[PDB]
């Protein structure tokens, strides 16, 4: 690839610690070179058009340059197995040219486009082989079968529970097209119950001094003591 | 009377060794101390238990360090304490302290920040302590879609791994374009999760980038000029770009854009670079509002897009949130404590930044109370000011502006604080004030703690020594004493900054003594400096060549990896054609500290409305056995 | 219907009632590899029966071998009552079997026979088939259980990829292993974790399937690379099948290629042909 | 026993008063005699009435020395043997009593010993009217008291299924204690509702073993949901 | 652009994949490489990676139940084995 990698680091010392460092840039350019650019996916049967530009970043020096497409029985261009489809162009110094392709997906699937280019009386040379997808003609459905619930011992028997499903339609299903049947599963809460605990703003009067005899000291000390307890356990002293 | 103290963080954490912090005040001979840290509630022994003396040659101070479990018996809701105890010979000193079960930090990388339906995302996990140091743990791991919903979770292990999880998931080719998420978090910590997002989109690398870039980072509302933006375009290789660019502005009010499809220029790009202006006119007639006073405060938006003469790219780049303020200023007492001391001198931390909120350079500022004094914004963006305090326990009002020059005061910024008065201990007047010289402080260098004392001289003479701290991270990393003789208002403390007290680092300093009538008072002071926050140790990666020219693809090229010994680095190249679609969620150093920072146990910048709050806003609970015990801390997190 | 000729079934008579139910796995003509914690010092030979092929008769053994590292109470220091560490027991019998179609030996790791079943080079290293039988992922295997009188297999997964750790640490949730300070202490090397729910709920085994071979379906072939050992949660008793497994429900086995060297050195008059390595 | 987890209580006190208890005040039976009745005859709650006055001694006195039987476990050596003997007693008359409320603080007596069972268990539960209170016709002292036996009985035998009807019934009551002869409803009342918020759960049974079977696939394609790995989402894709 | 006799060529898998086959492989007179292919498999399809032999492209990499790949050689040369492999129930392709 012509263009600047951004190299990052992240070392890890089992004394210093953990630290990323600082983005290394590294530009990697070419006096003379083709930039094919093919979009994302391609509709099969369908003529597109590709554009390949060839950069001549050199500084004063025009080029005579013979591009070629190269042939391939998964398209359709001007170029067979016997002939080649080629051009002959002179790109001026520091500029570029954009060279038209007019190709004809015929099978689906990922396939590859490729495209050389030389100058003359001279020693250069460059070519560039990207892949592009091509979706096969028609739309991206996602007919829903069906979206059943799953609990036993409410819908069931015996413990267990049968749900059958049926086929899909897929009637009006493009000529010659896979498809596939996304089943999928996935649990649900469910959680509830745990009830609310009594505010501590209701027992502001639990508090009571322990006094009197060998009872009455008790009788005193329990409403404190339990208060206490049960607002550990509750985390209530805050609102208290 | 004696006086056994003790002083441990705010919240103490799980796995980890928390300092304890033992003193006398004063007895004398030897006086064994067994430290046993319980459960809670109900006394379930034991969690950790240590030993050991305070000997009257170390001043009586004690050191020990335990290791809170980890312990499967800390599992939904509310908040878990523990019962820190500590029994000096006889009289036994107790306090509850909260707890977090947080393990440490958690930070995942993604390779690129945006895949294409069909590629694999290949992540790194890394399992650091509150320490951000290397620790084998057990951490799950969950990948939700777009939908947030998780659709798959693994629990991994950094044991014997060097705390670095390299992991991989692979993306179906019909999948749901969005932002997906990675989060992850330790299994004795399931509250704490971390997140990472990646985006999922059918896209294709452009060969050039376009960057927007405004004259100036705001926007004057009475600038009549308008607002002029930069076109910026060049392809990834560094040459520049021909071509002609769209460009069209509009309004953003609060989670809404108003479009003005008034402000269209078709600019063309030549010599990899252009230039458009908005006019002040189309901007008002944009809004169906005469009063131009009413766009105070909303914000700009620019949405260029860059086409090259052969027909073959088109770029879209936006800069968003252009601030439209009347003061090309902004004032925060943000780091300025909220709390003074009667008569003793009040300094402030003044924070101005700019519309955008990047630190402003050199920015002249004062307060409306006295004029000449002045001190401009240092580099960070902060400015040091000191003015005076009066004795009155009237509430302090403080009103700071920015005396910019080549600026008309309509147009300046100001913002008005307000702290209150140090209460004392039986109103004694026995304050203390810490007094720092603002400067960017550096690893390696020297710090002047200053320690102004205030009160009768009564009782001075019985001041013989203070008691500093260091906060570090949510621990404590040096604890001594600073020796006083009767008649010095004011003493020096030789710091030694290390590389441990990044990012910032708190310290409180405390006396005691005997005053009024046979009463134990307590006095401290806290206060807050930050440091050049930078790697911990150092990791830099230039070229191995020979300088020359420029690689030649498919060519060999040496790296060079300066690094810390004994240390694993983990590489990652990336186009930088997939920055321009998305530069979001990029690991940086600043960002690690940034969550370390926003995890400290303390909340105000410094000082407190008494002695047990100082320590309680610093991250410290001070107990004595004479009955003085710092506020009770619940909520794990900072009030508000 | 009988499609587990190496498959067999051992019962150990003791005192009062014992008949404790072990299984085995035939791996030559004369040895029959099985776990080791079916047996003791104290069981002597006529109190062991082994029965292969379905047959109705027992046959008479002459000597079990056991491991030479295998010792079950060499942990209760630690307060570790269980140890199954190296659990694995040969048998050798007193008569020579014929093979049939009921009868017949099954592949062990490291031997000339296996290389061909996998297909691989005869330049094969013992440490290249531990690669593809044994990869760093989740390996599909599956094990030998006896249902209502009749064999059935049962698909399981070896968690020998990133998951390896999740199902090691739920050995904690064991008998006695509930206050085990380093669960890596219980969990041996030599042994090779499976079931759970993830990636897919896969089968436990019972008490009687202890001993059982693990065994790796490749190639339309069946190599032996694991021996049942012990379970985390038991979910058979004699009545039905638990149907309310935990999620921690672990199971264990012994790695073969763990035990080699006293592999290759009991059966070295077999004619396995064991590779050097 | 309970306010040992809040101020240092005497191993000697506490451990010395279970002493007495059962080398004196304890017959070959197991059974606990009242030999001089305390004179406030309010402070003893349900006990007040005595229609079964040894089952419901006996149980009282039981159930303190098993929330103390984790502490004096080293010094009293007869506490266990003694603990048993109680047990023995209650367990051979507890498919004759009458009232709810001994059915309800002998029912929690024999929880903690897990000796609740078969019958036993069968009447404890069935005595509850309505499935949610252990009420006896007159005062409020001895209903509110008896159904918080029943509650840390339920908590007990960890059957959180009958739990919810029954907290809730104390919750939507109102009852703050306090006031006079209310030492046992208090002590009581927020003993069982501070155990229930430790030990109240989170959500249900979670355990969904679903098979989904294929035409075109041999084996079966098993998945098990619990709480933990709930809301995920597992699919299996079929191109046919 | 062009491997002679006796060249050696190593293969290393990124982080988190594992490497089977051999690693080192040498250009040999038959206009071949010794050892077998290199595959960086991370082991998360129901069948292993079938990898990519030298010389060949292969289209898929989805390693699911019932997912296929297809392979193509570079100009001048004979695809030998199949073009197209489909995994089977029971983890094999
Ligand atoms: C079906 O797929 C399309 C394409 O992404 C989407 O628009 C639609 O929401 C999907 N329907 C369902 C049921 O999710």
């Amino acid at each position: 690839s012509i263009t600047t990698w951004e190299i990052l680091a992240v070392s890890m010392s089992d004394k210093k610690g953990i630290c990323v460092a600082d983005p290394f840039e590294v530009t990697v350019m070419q006096d003379f070179f083709i930039d094919l650019r093919l979009p994302y996916s391609v509709v099969r049967n369908e003529q597109v058009e590709i554009r390949a530009v060839l950069y001549n970043y050199r500084q004063n020096q025009e080029l005579k340059v013979r591009v070629e497409l190269l042939h391939n029985p998964a398209f359709c261009s001007l170029a067979t197995t016997k002939r080649r489809h080629q051009q002959t162009v002179t790109i001026p110094p520091k500029s570029s040219l954009s060279v038209p392709y007019v190709i004809v997906p015929l099978k689906t699937g990922l396939q590859e486009v490729e495209v050389k280019a030389a100058v003359y009386h001279h020693f250069i040379s460059d070519g560039v082989r990207k892949s592009l997808k091509v979706v096969p003609e028609g739309i991206r459905m996602n007919k829903t079968v069906a979206v059943r619930t799953l609990d036993p011992e409410r819908l069931g028997r015996e413990g267990v529970q049968k749900e059958d499903i049926p086929p899909a339609d897929l009637s009006d299903q493009v000529p010659d097209t896979e498809s596939e049947t996304r089943i999928l599963l996935q649990g649900t809460p469910v959680a509830q119950m745990t009830e609310d605990a009594v505010d501590a703003e209701r027992l502001k009067h639990l508090i009571v001094t322990p006094s009197g005899c060998g009872e009455e000291n008790m009788i005193g000390m329990t409403p404190t003591v339990i208060a206490v307890h049960y607002l550990d356990e509750t985390e209530q002293w805050e609102k208290f | 009377s004696p006086m056994y103290s003790i002083i441990t963080p705010n919240i103490l954490r799980l796995e980890s060794e928390e300092t304890m912090v033992l003193e006398a005040h004063d007895a004398q001979g030897d006086v064994p101390v067994t430290v046993t840290v319980h459960d809670f509630p109900g006394k379930k022994l034991v969690l950790s238990s240590e030993k050991t003396v305070l000997t009257p040659a170390t001043n009586h101070m004690g050191n020990v360090t335990f290791t809170i479990p980890a312990n499967r018996e800390f599992k939904k809701g509310r908040n878990k304490f523990v019962t820190v105890q500590a029994t000096f010979g006889t009289q036994v000193v107790e306090k509850v302290v909260l707890v977090s079960l947080q393990s440490g930090y958690l930070f995942i990388q993604t390779d690129k920040t945006i895949y294409t339906p069909g590629s694999t995302v290949l992540y790194r996990i890394f399992t650091v302590n509150h320490k951000l140091l290397p620790v084998g743990r057990t951490v799950m791991v969950n990948i939700e879609n777009p939908e947030g919903i998780p659709v798959k979770q693994d629990s991994l292990s950094s044991q014997n791994q060097l705390g670095v999880l390299p992991l991989s998931w692979d993306i179906p080719e019909l999948v749901n374009m969005g932002q997906w998420k990675i989060r992850a978090y330790y299994e004795n910590s399931p509250q704490q999760v971390f997140s990472t997002e990646f985006e999922v989109k059918e896209y294709v690398l452009p060969s050039f980038e376009v960057i927007v870039e405004p004259t100036e980072k705001f926007y004057y509302i009475y600038n009549e000029k308008g607002l002029e933006v930069t076109i910026t375009a060049r392809f990834l290789y560094g040459k520049k770009v021909e071509g002609t660019a769209f460009v069209i502005f509009g309004i953003q009010d609060g989670e809404q854009r108003i479009s003005l499809p008034e402000s269209l220029k078709r600019i063309p790009i030549e010599d990899g670079s252009g230039e458009v202006v908005l006019s002040r006119k189309v901007l008002l007639d944009g809004v169906q509002n005469p009063r131009a006073e009413d766009l105070v405060g909303k914000s700009l938006y620019v949405s260029a897009t860059v086409i090259l003469h052969s027909g073959s790219d088109m770029v879209q780049a936006e800069r968003s949130g252009i601030p439209i303020v009347t003061s090309p200023y902004q004032i925060h007492f943000t780091k300025t404590p909220k709390y003074f001391k009667p008569g003793m001198p009040f300094d402030l931390m003044v924070f101005v930044t700019n519309p955008d909120g990047s630190p402003a350079y050199r920015v002249p500022v004062a307060v409306q109370g006295e004029d000449t004094v002045q001190s401009l914004t240092q580099g960070d963006g902060v400015a040091k000011l000191s003015i005076n305090t009066h004795p009155s326990q009237k509430p302090l009002s403080i009103t700071v502006r920015t005396k910019k020059q080549e600026l008309s005061e309509a147009e300046q910024a100001t913002r008005t604080m307000q702290a209150l008065p140090y209460s004392t201990v039986g109103n004694s007047n026995n304050y203390l004030h810490l007094s720092v010289l603002r400067t960017e402080l550096r690893p390696g260098e020297t710090l002047n703690v200053n320690f102004l004392l205030r009160m009768d001289r009564a009782h001075e003479a019985k001041i013989r020594y203070y008691t500093y701290l260091i906060m570090n991270k949510g621990r404590l990393l040096k604890a001594g004493r600073q020796v006083r003789e009767p008649g010095q208002d004011l003493v020096v403390l030789p710091l030694s900054i290390t590389t441990d007290f990044i990012p910032s680092f708190r310290l409180v300093a405390y006396y005691t003594l005997i005053g009024a009538s046979g009463q134990r008072e307590v006095v401290a002071d806290s206060v807050w400096v930050d440091v050049k926050d930078s790697c911990v140790g150092s990791l830099v990666v230039k070229s191995g060549q020979s300088e020359d020219r420029q690689p030649v693809p498919g060519q060999q090229m040496t790296l060079k990896i300066e690094g810390d010994h004994g240390a694993r680095v983990v590489l990652v190249a990336v186009d930088k054609g997939v920055f321009v679609l998305n530069k979001k969620n990029k690991l940086t150093q600043s960002k690690i500290w940034d969550v370390v920072e926003k995890a400290d146990i303390g909340c105000t910048p410094g000082s407190g409305k008494d002695y047990a709050g100082v320590f309680s806003d610093a991250g410290l609970t001070f107990t004595s056995s004479s009955g003085q015990q710092t506020a009770q801390r619940a909520e794990l997190q900072c009030p508000q | 219907y009988h499609k587990q000729p190496w498959q067999a079934k051992i019962s150990v008579i003791r005192p009062s009632k014992g008949h404790e139910s072990c299984m085995g796995a035939v791996v030559s003509e004369y040895f029959v590899l099985t776990a080791a914690h079916c047996f003791t010092v104290d069981d002597k030979e006529h109190s062991i029966k082994v029965s292969v092929g379905g047959e109705k008769r027992d046959l008479e053994i002459e000597v079990v071998l056991f491991h030479p590292n295998y010792n079950i109470n060499g942990k209760k220091e630690a307060g570790i009552p269980e140890f199954y560490d190296y659990d694995v027991a040969l048998i050798k019998l007193k008569n020579k079997l014929k093979y049939g179609q009921t009868i017949r030996p099954i592949c062990l790791p490291c031997t000339e026979g296996t290389t061909r079943a996998l297909r691989l080079p005869p330049t094969t290293t013992c440490q290249q088939q531990k690669e593809e039988l044994l990869p760093a992922q989740d390996i599909k295997a599956l094990f030998v259980s006896e249902e209502e009188k009749k064999l059935t297999r049962k698909e399981v997964y070896i968690k020998n990829g990133d998951k390896k750790g999740s199902c090691e640490r739920d050995a904690q949730y064991a008998p006695g292993y509930d206050k085990v300070k380093d669960i890596s202490e219980v969990v041996t090397p030599r042994f090779l974790c499976t079931g759970g729910v993830s990636p897919y709920a896969d089968p436990n085994t019972c008490r009687g399937d202890s001993g059982g071979p693990l065994i790796v379906h490749k190639r339309s072939r069946f190599i032996q690379v694991g021996v049942i050992s012990w379970g985390v949660v038991d979910v058979c008793k004699n009545q039905k099948r638990q149907k309310q497994v935990p999620a921690h429900a672990r199971d264990f086995h012994i790695n073969l290629f763990q035990v080699l060297p006293w592999l290759k050195e009991k059966l070295q008059d077999e004619d396995l042909g064991f590779l050097a390595a | 026993s309970l306010a040992v987890n809040l101020i240092a209580i005497d191993s000697q006190v506490l451990c010395g008063a279970v002493k007495w208890l059962i080398l004196e005040k304890q017959k070959p039976d197991g059974v606990f005699q009242e030999d001089a009745p305390v004179i406030h005859q309010e402070m003893i709650g349900g006990l007040r009435n005595n229609n079964e006055k040894d089952m419901a001694l006996t149980a009282f006195v039981l159930i303190s020395l098993q929330e103390a039987k984790d502490i004096c476990e080293e010094q009293v050596n007869s506490l266990p043997g003694s603990i048993t003997k109680a047990g023995d007693f209650l367990e051979a008359n507890y498919m004759n009593l009458q009232r709810s409320y001994t059915v309800a603080i002998a029912g929690y007596a024999l929880a903690q010993m897990g000796r609740l069972k078969g019958p036993l268990l069968n009447k404890f539960l069935t005595t509850a009217k309505d499935k949610n209170r252990w009420e006896d016709p007159g005062k409020q002292l001895y209903n509110v008291e008896a159904t918080s036996y029943a509650l840390l009985a339920l908590l007990q035998l960890k059957d959180f299924d009958f739990v919810p009807p029954v907290v809730r019934w104390l919750n939507e009551q109102r009852y703050y204690g306090g006031g006079y002869g209310s030492t046992q409803a208090t002590f009581m009342v927020f003993q069982a509702l501070a155990q229930y918020q430790k030990d109240a759960p989170d959500h249900q049974e979670l355990n969904l073993d679903v098979s989904l079977q294929l035409p075109s696939r041999s084996s079966k394609i098993t998945h098990r949901i619990h709480w933990e790995s709930a809301s995920l989402l597992r699919s299996e894709e079929t191109k046919e | 652009p062009y491997y002679n006799v006796s060249d050696e060529i190593s293969f290393h898998c990124y982080d988190g994949y594992t490497l089977r086959g051999s690693a080192n492989r040498t250009c040999q007179v038959n206009g071949r490489w010794s050892g077998q292919t290199a595959i960086c498999d991370n082991g998360a399809g129901y069948c292993s990676n079938p990898g990519i032999p030298i010389g060949t492209r292969k289209v898929g990499s989805q390693y699911r139940l019932e997912d296929s790949v297809t392979y193509h050689c570079s100009r001048g040369l004979t695809l030998r084995g199949s073009q197209r492999r489909t995994c089977q129930e029971g983890g094999s392709w």
